[PDB]
């Protein structure tokens, strides 16, 4: 289970980006995608999820960002519009198995990348 | 003669633990063959052991325990053929070839190793329990002999299952994370009552039809479609089909003995036919593409549901569901939770990422102990735009107070109970946001939501 996240840059307050999540050695349909973040001296936080073709956010990004798979290419990506200060952060993708159960849209992500660092000056 | 512990078993940690066993004050104290032969058992898991040099001098062992430690080497037991009893599982064991000649074994673990080659258990014919999963087994030849077996598990590169054909006592079988998808040799094994076959590639399970003893049944995460040959299977009462592509539910309709059943991760749109399966106390229906779950209304024993991730507007018919205690529906479009007032025994109520804007039903519930209401987001029906739009605040924290916008677009402002912006000109939508803190019982929680306005030209 390997994941590589790419597509991060420095880029102006009001742009847009797009990250991709590219997954080698197992087939997605059988995981949860996550997209998270964590920046200087903060906590590491979900910003959004797909599972099949239902996806959820983090309020802060409702709107703007958009999450999706390409399941011929294997790689999960997020659009990111309409780019914040707040914004600013390594972005990391991992999975969890659909066939547990979790109690939240963010518990449970494992298999981390090594992230992308996306900064907004 | 007559040698110091600590000199027979040269591991630290093995030399004082026997010397508790013998009965000594130091591990530089001797011993004599004869205080040697009283050990009979040996219950020395998770003690840090590296290496079992001294064991061959125990002549009289016939159940040992070594879980939990870092062999790699088992020579010692070569010849300790009184055994009938080995846990070993979580080690760091590759050959087993010291195992050959130990016919006596009855019972034998050895999960959690690094084991490819099972050559040496081929004459074991006196198992009836052998625990094999998580090594790097990809050939079971060895099995086929073993006729007496009751419990079997092995992992994790197996394809081929042919060499089961005559372990037909087996009534316990895990084959979970393998790499099987032809079980047809399972048709033969008629006592199973217990199958686990969690991750594998299984997508045809016709074989299974005549295994009318099994209880439990996992296919977790395999290729699942068609499940029609489950129908037979009346005596099931546990039933785990999570993460398949299963979308007709017809075949589980008469299995009405099932008091726990995940069908989480499939392609799931109706529900009907769980409608009288009326002894569920556990079921999972999470990531599919329900909308209507009217059906759960009869299910009176449940008092664990998963919904999240799922296309759910109206939730109402869980309100006869007096004895749930769990009810995970994130992801969803529900917008009214007065249908949950009184479930007053839930005590785990997760509901982010809805439609929710009025928590007054939720009130009641104080046996909560854990809460989640982030997230949630709605778009109202549109109105005309003019400059000076105006639209309601209907935001209600679990008190009934309004709660006030955090954020509002466009530089809107907020005079309780009404939303006002200044619009230069057109603009396609405004937006407004909220954020509180808020406690239900002691289960603690942000609800927090986006709310968007249309404007229409
Ligand atoms: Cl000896
Ligand atoms: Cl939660």
């Amino acid at each position: 289970v390997q994941l590589v996240e790419s597509g991060g840059g420095l880029v102006q307050p009001g742009g847009s980006l797009r990250l991709s999540c590219a997954a080698s050695g197992f087939t997605l349909d059988r995981y949860a995608i996550g997209w998270f973040r964590q920046a200087p001296g903060k906590e590491r936080e979900g910003v959004s999820v797909i599972s099949d073709t239902i996806t959820a956010y983090r309020n802060s990004v409702k709107g703007r960002f958009t999450i999706s798979r390409d399941n011929a290419k294997n790689t999960v990506y997020l659009q990111m519009n309409r780019l914040k200060p707040e914004d600013t952060a390594i972005y990391y993708c991992a999975v969890r198995d659909r066939g547990r159960v979790y109690s939240s849209t963010w518990s449970g992500f494992g298999s981390w990348g090594q992230g992308t660092q996306v900064t907004i000056s | 003669q007559d040698t110091p512990i600590n000199q027979i078993f040269t591991d630290t940690a093995l030399a004082e633990k026997m010397k508790t066993v013998l009965g000594k004050t130091n591990v530089t104290d001797t011993v004599s063959q004869t205080d040697l032969d009283q050990v009979t058992t040996l219950q020395a898991d998770r003690l840090g052991i590296k290496s079992i040099d001294g064991v061959e001098y125990l002549n009289n062992l016939t159940q040992i325990n070594f879980s939990n430690n870092q062999l790699t080497d088992i020579t010692p037991l070569k010849n300790l053929t009184k055994l009938v009893d080995i846990l070993m599982n979580n080690n760091q064991i590759a050959d087993i070839t010291p195992l050959a000649n130990l016919t006596n074994l009855t019972g034998l673990t050895l999960f959690n190793n690094q084991i490819t080659d099972i050559d040496p258990l081929k004459n074991l014919t006196n198992l009836n329990r052998l625990e094999l999963s998580s090594n790097t087994i990809s050939d079971i030849s060895a099995l086929s002999g073993l006729t007496s077996l009751q419990q079997l598990s092995f992992g994790n590169q197996v394809t081929d299952l042919k060499p089961l054909a005559n372990l037909t006592t087996l009534e316990r079988l895990d084959i979970s994370s393998n790499k099987v998808s032809d079980i047809s040799v399972l048709a033969k094994l008629t006592n199973l009552e217990s199958l686990i076959a969690t991750n594998n590639q299984i997508s045809d399970i016709t074989p299974l039809g005549i295994l009318t003893n099994l209880d439990e049944l996992s296919l977790n995460g395999n290729q699942l479609k068609d499940i029609g040959t489950l129908a037979s299977l009346t005596n099931l009462t546990d039933l785990d089909l999570a993460n398949n592509q299963i979308s007709n539910l017809a075949p589980l309709s008469g299995l009405t003995k099932l008091t726990e059943l995940k069908l989480g991760a499939n392609q799931i749109s109706n529900i009907s036919p769980l409608a009288g399966l009326t002894a569920l106390t556990n079921l999972e229906l999470n990531e599919n593409q329900l909308e209507d779950i009217s059906p759960i209304s009869n299910l009176k024993n449940l008092t664990y549901l998963t919904l999240y991730f799922n296309n759910i507007s109206d939730i109402s018919p869980v309100s006869s569901l007096t004895k749930l205690q769990r009810l995970f529906f994130y992801n969803n479009k529900v917008s009214d939770v007065s249908s949950l007032a009184n479930l007053t025994n839930i005590n785990w109520l997760s509901a982010g990422h809805n439609q929710i804007s009025d928590l007054t039903p939720l009130a009641n519930l104080t046996r909560i102990t854990q809460l989640g209401l982030n997230d949630q987001a709605w778009t109202n029906a549109p109105v005309n735009y003019k400059a000076n739009v105006s639209i309601p605040n209907t935001v209600k924290n679990v008190t009934g107070a309004l709660i006030a916008p955090a954020t509002i677009s466009d530089g809107g402002s907020y005079t309780e109970p009404d939303i006002t912006w200044n619009l230069p000109s057109y603009t396609n939508e405004v937006s407004y946001t909220f954020s509180q803190p808020v406690t239900i019982g002691k289960g603690t929680t942000t609800f927090s939501g986006t709310v968007t306005q249309p404007l229409k030209a």
